[PDB]
RNA sequence: GCGAUGUGUG
DNA sequence: TGAATCTCTTCCAGCACACATCGGGACGT
DNA sequence: ACGTCCCGGAAGAGATTCA
């Protein structure tokens, strides 16, 4: 039926036609398929998905940068990224990610003014997160410290 | 107006798409057929024919 | 600044030296005012200011007066962080039982008092009583005593004789302990008795106290007295939208236990009544019992309508404590995310990146610059420029981009190519633009994945983005060794279009001068892209070191492949285009050319590649259309074929001869066959297709149909999806392992009836839901893997050893599958390769066998090296370099330090999630194939069996009536070319040692029976067959004979449980016919669900089928029933029946048989004889009284158990069944994994160690401890004139290895924290850091590579 | 599920032996469920809730 | 949404995976100009101070 | 300008120790002067580093050589 | 700027 | 009299987004 | 109203089968 449409139409009965092309304005080989076909618009738009984050506000409790774009958020280095930085031979890069680029608040202080002065350097501390683990292992009966070097 | 990628196709196993343009085609080649006809004025019976 | 981390229990000392002052008001703060409560929970004089050096009285509001208190408030004017640090304490009225020691399962409690878990929860719940140093009465010490009992003592003994009840009791029993003694009395107790129950029990009770007694704990410190708060900062107090503030759950615990607190402190200065301080007392316990973990007991409270509010326990466990949640991953700075799109513009070693990203993220670089050159002063003027975005800042923007990697990253990360390096360039728009030969790593489809940019900030960072992770240094995958950047979809089908012939184009047989003018005659249209030619082309060749012969000559070829001849660099042969290129010719093409030119001439290449790619593929338009997807005609036969047969089959199973499952089977067969002979029928049809004339008549060609190209060269889909377009689509499998018995039998070029839909949508249905849920089970495996292969860098240059696993190359019964080369290639070999002139050592004894050593093995035809192995190399904490041998992604040896942990444990888990997510879009279909019911030998050669026990048939056949038997054709020159599993009972044509030739079918047999064939022969009698009770008695309307069906365990009661029925074969006289050699009868049980169609009394041969057994074969093979399968293996289970193995060698004979046993004794040639085992004679052994055993053959047979398989055989063959058992499954599924990386994780599964004479060393008997550990302890013992320390090692399935580990905060980081901790506390187990991710969770550098070597600084410092 | 009574099978899983238990459960549409079901020792027990 | 003139075919690798190539001739006349409607408040709240 | 460091692996053997040389010569150049020893083409210190290094006249040994130098100085 | 539920993405 | 095997109870079940609503009532001045 | 309360898997421990 529908080579029959078609063939009342007056297009060809496969379908197909030779097309050229806008820039070489010579012929395509092997004609190709053409038709009218009903398109869709749908509501992940890239405006929508676009965000970037360089320093915003920080979590209360656990002393992060937030997550989301709403809340001017930084995204979530995750834990098999984190494996995959192991993985690789990667160690600087993965101590500034976990330590300098999102949790020791000395430490990013540092960095930032670092940066700002043209000098690039790290100077790690400890990640308050951890810090946190300790208080609450420690509310709990038990006890864990941090012995002597 | 738009290109699509026909390696999609066969794999993505839907070749309903492939007939819709067609029936599409043959749809908008019935349309300019009518656009022509009725660009040139031509006796409505001719239209009426069509 | 630190070191090892120690954890131990608490005082009331310690926690009161903790604490800054006692919380006596359950109140917090006003919400009407925003000041805090007077020492309630947020107080101020405890916990510190609440303002920068502003004291709450308000009198001191300086910097000058840091330190000095208040007067009038009493707040120490400090820094509020000193709100984060301190810490405060509540003063319990009466003691406390820590709800963790006291039900841990083990009840650390329980097994120190020795006293049953129940009875102290009846007594820490005031409902019960228990006597406190006794006296001299009728009553022991540990007596527990009822209300009543109590009642009627307190009657007659009113003494001093002391029973209280609740935690003061249990804390009385504790202290009034003493374990000096206690440890010497239970010792003496292991050395009287000999049951194994109590010789365990006592020995964990004898652990404990003797752990327990070397820290300096002491049993009254698992009683709280003194609960601990923590601080104020962490656990917030949150202001919604108004003056209001949403339940916060830690205050909530604290405030009722508070509440409790300070009611039974009012009741205990009044002389209360005793019922009711008993009932406050529980309500106070079971207040902090909550408050520690909530929920262990029973209903656990809940504060907004019905949820459990969550206790600090469930702050540290889960999947959201902080160990899951906020030390390892964590939210990041200067990170961003947006679409992704293509863009094929790009050299394949940067990216694009949206300006407005890069502005966003670059901002501190640009406050630099801009202060720097001068533009503006402070950094306010520098925040307001790059907000209004004034034209200065993209010249700046420029200048700090221009050679700055940033890492790319898509979401579910697998393997250690999901983050990847790019240099930027600045594009309009807003989206991603990423390289297309990445996707093929990524795994990004451009349907709408998004990715997320993180910078690097640091210089160290910045120069490991470029030279570990750049997007160049990744062209091999870590996984196997063929290429990670192999041309995907585009390209691949531009390629096989722009180097292929018809037979009569244009500019037909035309000699031409060479690559540049075919691409002249190509360009102005004077010769199709492909008709062959003849060419000069000049070839380059590197035949001697650093030489380039040019040898030129006249080609045959196509001008389209001359015109990509331009492209490829100087060394590689001219022969690598000359044939079609698809896609696997283009991979290998890109291998060749990186082994041979090492780096930059072959990214160069690459972009080459792609680039012409899309330029011809465009140039062909090759479109897809409806007219495109041929019908054969072959179809309509082949399904009237098949559906006469399910009629006939429909016939049989109406006439009874067969049962459901066997009908089933059968339908679903021939339904298979019919679908392999239809889609043989449309392929051949598309691919021939096309006869075209030449100048002569007519001649065929391969088709330049637009859906066979884009099948055959590979681009996307496969014969499977090609068949569901063209021939039927098959059959369609349940969401579970089922196959459906009505296969749809139309494709969609013709249309569906709804029926057929219908079925269809049972089948896309198993595919989304198989894809979510096993993707959960996938993701779990990984989890574990890596989680106990972590701790495992290569650390040494050369162990120096000599031990080496055995490589063979592996054949599955048609061509050898992976063969010698690809498994043994890259690898230390341990003992030089003779070459099989013997004596001519072919290669030495620490070579690696890279690609020329692999094709002198190939030439010389070796089928057998010994080649050194992670599973047995003799360093200490890591694995030596050579025996880790070759590394994958760089052809050099494997480097110091690369953490070869993480990327085996990644590279082995990773393909079973993507396939998962992936396993739907093949649709519904079964990936289905019979058993083949028969051999069929494919080329001339001899015939070796291996494993036969046969028997000669009536009808002069051979019969096999052994298990494992294995057929293998040999070929005219020694090699071994063919392996065939051989089923039981199956009939072959041809004995062992005859020379056959091709296509000489030597077995025969039934694929959905598993018979019950005989050895003698005579006449036959049922035993132990009693209606109703075991069999059933059916009979057949049609013939009218009968026949007996033989239930399972589902039906029989226990008027048979206790029976055994079976078959057993008498002579004409009513005797016992015995096995030809033996002394035992010819009895054969039947098992379960079992059909016997013989009579009774009938007089058979040896060797026919007296029982049938239904097979019930699977329903599909696909990675949904793969993956548990690893996971059993790697977990190490014991499968049902476990085939018994010999434990020592020598000559066997039986003993004296119990009710159901049977004694089994093995008598060695001198040694220790007296070994026995008992066996459950219900069990078929496979050795007779007379014959003789070798440690490690087996008895009876079935499934294998590792366990044995370890203690028996050795090392070597427990880690050669694991990888052959875990490659079988992936090769099934058609996935390439090198085998280092499953023996690595065989490595770290087998580590631990039992001593079983300690000699002159220090390790407890029956002690479990790490190997390493005693290695090198017995080591030094025998560098001096001493005795080692025998010890037998382990296999811990991993998530047993993992627990079980030196570490406690990689345990506590892994599938459970409550059990661990409790058990590190309570030893005082100190932890250094010595590993990865202890070290990433306390946030300093990784002992992996560049934190190898400042490790390398640090311990030689200390 | 429809307020009435059903008569489940739960075969296999449990017990490890094949032995199938038939429980029957009364579901009411307001109120305290009721559960009848065998024992491997060929017993009938009721429970409630 | 709207119907148009589609043609399969590769075209340089701008739609490699999946990644429709549209014209210029779409965005300027305007047919698939969607419009939103954002709603955005601000409270006006008297407390202390 | 710099695509591989493939040739700097190839005159310091591990692709590690590339990374530590390569740094410490980075910070050599960016905080304390010191300009470099090759033409630079406004390419950054971390590539000016991967440079020198390819050309075959920075590495541990000498960098410990004259650091020793001129701290005797 | 917390946690729940929910819908929806790759 | 002790060693199997059947019963019950704890513990885990992939990753990264995006957005939406909604957050406790019950009585003396 | 303000203020002030209320499911596979496994390992422990019954318990039942050998004597
Ligand atoms: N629970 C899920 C669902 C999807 N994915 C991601 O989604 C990808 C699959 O994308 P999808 O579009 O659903 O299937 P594709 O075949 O890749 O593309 P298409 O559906 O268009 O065929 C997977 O690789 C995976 O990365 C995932 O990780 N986890
Ligand atoms: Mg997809
Ligand atoms: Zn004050
Ligand atoms: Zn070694």
């Amino acid at each position: 039926e529908i080579k029959e449409l078609l063939k009342l139409g007056d297009l060809p009965t496969s379908g197909q036609i030779r097309l050229y092309d806008g820039r070489t304005g010579e012929q395509f080989e092997r004609p190709v398929t053409v038709g009218y076909m009903y398109m869709l618009k749908l509501n992940h738009l890239v405006d929508d998905k676009m965000h970037a984050r360089s320093t915003g506000s920080y979590s209360l409790v656990t002393q992060q940068p937030l997550g989301g774009k709403a809340q001017f958020g930084g995204q979530r280095f995750g834990e098999m990224e984190v494996w995959a930085l192991e993985a690789y031979g990667a160690a600087y890069t993965l101590q500034e990610m976990l330590t300098v680029k999102s949790d020791d608040v000395n430490g990013r202080t540092k960095m930032y003014k670092n940066i700002v002065d043209g000098n690039h350097q790290m100077e790690p501390g400890m990640p308050e997160s951890f810090n946190v683990l300790l208080k609450e292992i420690r509310s709990l009966g038990i006890n864990i410290e941090l012995e002597d070097e | 107006d738009i290109v699509l990628n026909p390696l999609g196709v066969p794999s993505r196993m839907n070749i309903g798409q492939i007939l819709e343009t067609h029936l599409g085609m043959a749809a908008k080649g019935i349309g300019d057929k009518i656009n022509a006809m009725l660009k040139q004025q031509q006796e409505v019976a001719k239209l009426r024919e069509f | 600044e630190f070191d090892a981390i120690k954890i131990a229990l608490a005082s009331p000392d310690m926690i009161r030296s903790w604490s800054f002052g006692e919380v006596k008001k359950p109140e917090t703060i006003n919400y009407r005012t925003f000041k805090p409560e007077r020492d309630g929970l947020f107080c101020a004089r405890i916990f510190g200011p609440v303002k920068d050096y502003e004291c709450l009285c308000g009198k001191y509001k300086r910097l000058k007066h840091r330190g000095v208190i208040c007067e009038k408030c009493g707040v120490e004017v400090t820094q509020t962080k000193v709100r984060r640090e301190r810490m405060g304490h509540i003063e319990l009225a009466s003691p406390t039982a820590h709800i963790w020691f006291l039900k841990s399962l083990p009840s650390r409690i329980g097994l120190l008092l020795d006293m049953p878990l129940r009875d102290i929860e009846r007594v820490l719940y005031f409902e019960s009583y228990v006597v406190i140093e006794g006296g001299m009465t009728n009553l022991e010490r540990q007596q527990i005593l009822t209300e009543e009992q109590y009642l009627d003592a307190l009657e007659e003994f009113g003494d001093e004789f002391d029973a209280k009840m609740g935690a003061e009791a249990i804390q009385a029993l504790l202290k009034s302990m003493d374990l000096e003694q206690e440890c010497e009395q239970l010792r003496e107790e292991l050395n009287e008795t000999n049951s194994e129950t109590k010789r365990k029990k006592l020995t964990k009770r004898i652990k404990l106290l003797e752990a327990f007694v070397q820290s300096g704990n002491k049993p009254e410190w698992m009683i709280l007295t003194v609960l601990p708060v923590l601080p104020p900062d962490l656990r917030p107090l949150v202001p919604l939208d108004g003056g209001r503030f949403a339940t916060s759950d830690l205050n909530d615990l604290y405030r009722r236990v508070i509440n409790r607190n300070n009611r039974l402190k009012r009741l205990l200065d009044l002389a209360a009544p005793d019922i009711i301080v008993r009932n406050e007392k529980r309500m106070l316990q079971e207040a902090v019992d909550a408050l520690l973990d909530n929920g262990r007991r029973g209903r656990a409270i809940t504060g907004s309508n019905k949820r459990p509010l969550k206790s600090l326990a469930d702050m540290i466990k889960g999947k959201q404590g902080r160990f899951r949640q906020n030390l390892l991953g964590k939210r990041v700075d200067y990170s961003g995310r947006s679409v992704i799109t293509v863009g094929p513009y790009l050299r394949l070693h940067q990216c694009g990146l949206p300006k407005k990203m890069a502005l966003e993220l670059f901002k501190p670089f640009i406050y630099g610059k801009l202060e720097l050159r001068g533009l503006a002063t402070t950094i306010k003027a520098a925040k307001k420029m790059v907000e209004r975005e004034e034209a200065v800042v993209w010249d700046i923007l420029d200048e700090v981009i221009r050679e700055h990697p940033v890492l790319l990253n898509r979401a579910p990360t697998l393997h250690r190519l999901g983050i990847q390096a790019f240099e930027p360039v600045l594009i309009e728009g807003k989206a991603i633009q990423l390289h297309p030969l990445v996707c093929a790593a990524y795994n990004a489809d451009f349907d709408g994945d998004q990715m997320a940019v993180h910078v690097p900030l640091t210089l160290e960072a910045q120069l490991e983005a470029r030279a570990l992770m750049m997007s160049t240094n990744n062209i091999l995958s870590p996984a196997n060794g063929e290429p990670i950047i192999v041309p995907s979809q585009d390209v691949v089908l531009g390629l096989y279009y722009m180097t292929r012939d018809c037979v009569n184009a244009k500019g037909e047989g035309m000699v031409l001068t060479g690559p540049k003018e075919a691409e002249r005659l190509y360009r102005s249209g004077l010769a199709s892209l492909h008709a062959r030619v003849k060419v000069r082309i000049t070839e380059y060749e590197k035949d001697a070191n650093g030489e380039l012969v040019a040898k030129t000559s006249l080609k045959d070829t196509t001008v389209g492949r001359a015109i990509l001849w331009m492209i490829v660099p100087k060394g590689l042969p001219y022969s690598i285009v000359n044939q079609a290129l698809g896609k696997k010719a283009i991979s290998k093409m890109l291998n060749t050319c990186y082994r041979i030119l090492g780096l930059k001439p072959t990214v160069i290449f690459a972009d080459q590649i792609m680039y012409t790619g899309f330029a011809y593929a465009a140039r062909s338009g090759a479109s897809v259309g409806i007219d495109d997807m041929v019908i054969p005609e072959k179809k309509h036969e082949i399904i009237s074929e098949a559906e006469a047969e399910v009629a006939e089959i429909q016939e049989q199973f109406q006439s009874g001869l067969v049962t459901a499952g066997e009908r089933y089977n059968k339908v679903i067969d021939i339904w298979a066959a019919a679908n392999d002979r239809v889609s043989k029928a449309m392929m051949d049809n598309l691919q021939t297709e096309t006869v075209i004339n030449r100048d002569g008549q007519e001649e065929k060609q391969v088709s330049f149909n637009s859906i066979y190209m884009m099948a055959d060269s590979g681009a996307r889909g496969s014969a499977a999806q090609i068949r569901q377009l063209a021939g039927m689509r098959g059959l369609m499998a349940k969401p579970d392992g089922s196959i459906i018995e009505t296969p749809i039998t139309a494709n969609f070029r013709e249309g569906l009836n709804v029926l057929q839909y219908f079925i269809s949508t049972h089948g896309a249905r198993k595919g989304l839901a198989d894809t979510a849920l096993k993707t959960a089970n996938s993701g779990y495996l990984t989890r574990r893997l890596v989680d106990v292969a972590q701790d495992l860098v290569v650390t040494e240059d050369d162990c120096g050893t000599h031990e080496g696993i055995m490589m063979t190359p592996v054949i599955e019964g048609g061509d050898v599958k992976e063969p010698l080369r690809d498994r043994v290639l890259g690898r230390v070999t341990a003992e030089d390769v003779l070459k099989p002139g013997t004596a001519d050592i072919l290669v030495p004894r620490n070579t690696l066998l890279h690609e020329q050593w692999c094709d002198l093995l190939e030439e010389n035809s070796v089928d057998a090296v010994k080649v050194r192995s992670v599973v047995s190399c003799d360093t200490d904490f890591g694995v030596c370099a050579h025996c880790y041998g070759r590394d994958l992604a760089r052809g050099h040896i494997i480097n110091k330090g690369e953490a070869i942990g993480v990327i085996a444990a990644q590279s082995i888990g990773e393909p079973g999630t993507q396939l998962t997510m992936r396993t739907f879009h093949i649709g519904g279909a079964a990936s289905r194939a019979a058993a083949e019911s028969s051999i069929q030998v494919k080329n001339k050669g001899s015939i070796k069996l291996s494993n036969v026990k046969s028997v000669v048939n009536s009808s002069g056949k051979l019969v096999i009536t052994s298990r494992n038997t294995e057929l293998k054709l040999i070929d005219e020159f020694g090699r071994t070319k063919e392996s065939y599993k051989v089923p039981y009972g199956a009939v072959l044509a041809k004995g062992d040692g005859e020379q056959v030739a091709g296509g000489e079918t030597v077995a025969n047999w039934d694929p959905h029976t598993m018979p019950v064939i005989t050895e003698v022969s005579g006449f036959v009698r049922f035993t132990d067959m009693i209606d109703g009770q075991t069999i059933t008695r059916q009979t057949d309307e049609l013939t009218g004979l009968s026949s007996l069906v033989v239930l399972d365990s589902a039906e029989r009661t226990a008027g048979g449980k206790d029976l055994r029925p079976a078959l057993k074969i008498v002579d004409a006289q009513g005797n016992d016919v015995l096995i030809p050699g033996t002394d035992m009868p010819a009895q054969y049980f039947l098992p379960g669900k079992a059909i016997v169609q013989l009579e009774d009394g009938v007089q058979i041969s040896s060797g026919d089928t007296l029982a049938r057994i239904p097979q019930e074969s699977g329903g599909t093979k696909d990675i949904t029933g793969g993956l548990p399968r690893v996971a059993d293996l790697f977990e190490a289970r014991r499968p049902k029946e476990p085939a018994i193995l010999a434990e020592i060698s020598g000559i066997v004979s039986f003993g004296k048989e119990t009710k159901g046993k049977r004694r089994l004794v093995i008598t060695p040639v001198d040694g220790s004889d007296p070994y026995e085992e008992m066996i459950p004679k219900w069990r078929q052994l496979n050795v007779f009284e007379g014959e003789r055993v070798e440690r490690g053959d087996v008895i009876s047979d079935g499934p294998e158990a590792p366990h044995d398989i370890l203690r028996l055989r050795g090392v070597h063959a427990v880690t050669r069944y694991i990888v052959n058992e875990v490659q079988d499954v992936y090769r099934l599924q058609g996935v390439k994994i090198n085998d280092k990386h499953i023996e690595v994780i065989v490595r770290q599964m087998l580590r631990k160690a039992t001593i079983v004479n300690a000699g002159s060393s220090d390790f407890l008997e029956g002690e479990q401890v790490e190997y390493s550990r005693v290695k090198i302890a017995n080591r030094e013992l025998e560098a001096n004139g001493k005795v080692g320390a025998t010890y037998s090692r382990d296999l811990l399935g991993i998530t047993k290895a993992s627990l079980a580990t030196e570490s406690f905060i990689s345990a506590a980081s892994f599938q459970e924290t409550t059990r661990v901790l409790t058990e590190a506390a309570v030893a005082g187990k100190r932890d250094e850091l010595r590993g990865l991710k202890e070290n990433v969770i306390v946030g300093r550098l990784i002992p992996a590579g560049t934190g190898y070597a400042y490790h390398q600084d640090r311990m030689r410092r200390r | 599920r429809s307020p009435g009574v059903f008569f489940d099978s739960d075969k296999g899983k449990t017990h490890s032996s094949g032995k199938v238990l038939y429980n029957a459960r009364i579901i009411p549409y307001r109120g305290s469920w009721l559960d009848f079901e065998f024992d491997p020792k060929d017993n009938l027990f009721v429970r409630i809730d | 949404g709207q119907n148009m003139r589609v043609a399969f075919m590769p075209w340089n690798g701008y739609n490699f995976e999946d990644s429709i190539l549209v014209s210029e001739r779409v965005v300027q006349e305007d047919r698939f100009t969607t419009i939103h409607i954002q709603e955005l408040a601000c409270v006006s709240r008297d407390t202390k101070l | 300008a710099r695509v591989t460091v493939q040739d700097a692996v190839e005159k310091i053997g591990n692709r590690f120790d590339l990374v530590l040389v390569a740094a410490r010569r980075a910070r050599q150049m960016q905080v304390g002067g010191k300009d470099p020893l090759v033409p630079e083409e406004n390419d950054k210190t971390t590539v000016i580093a991967l440079r020198e290094i390819e050309e075959g006249l920075i590495n541990n040994q000498i960098l410990d050589v004259r650091e020793r130098q001129e701290q005797q100085e």
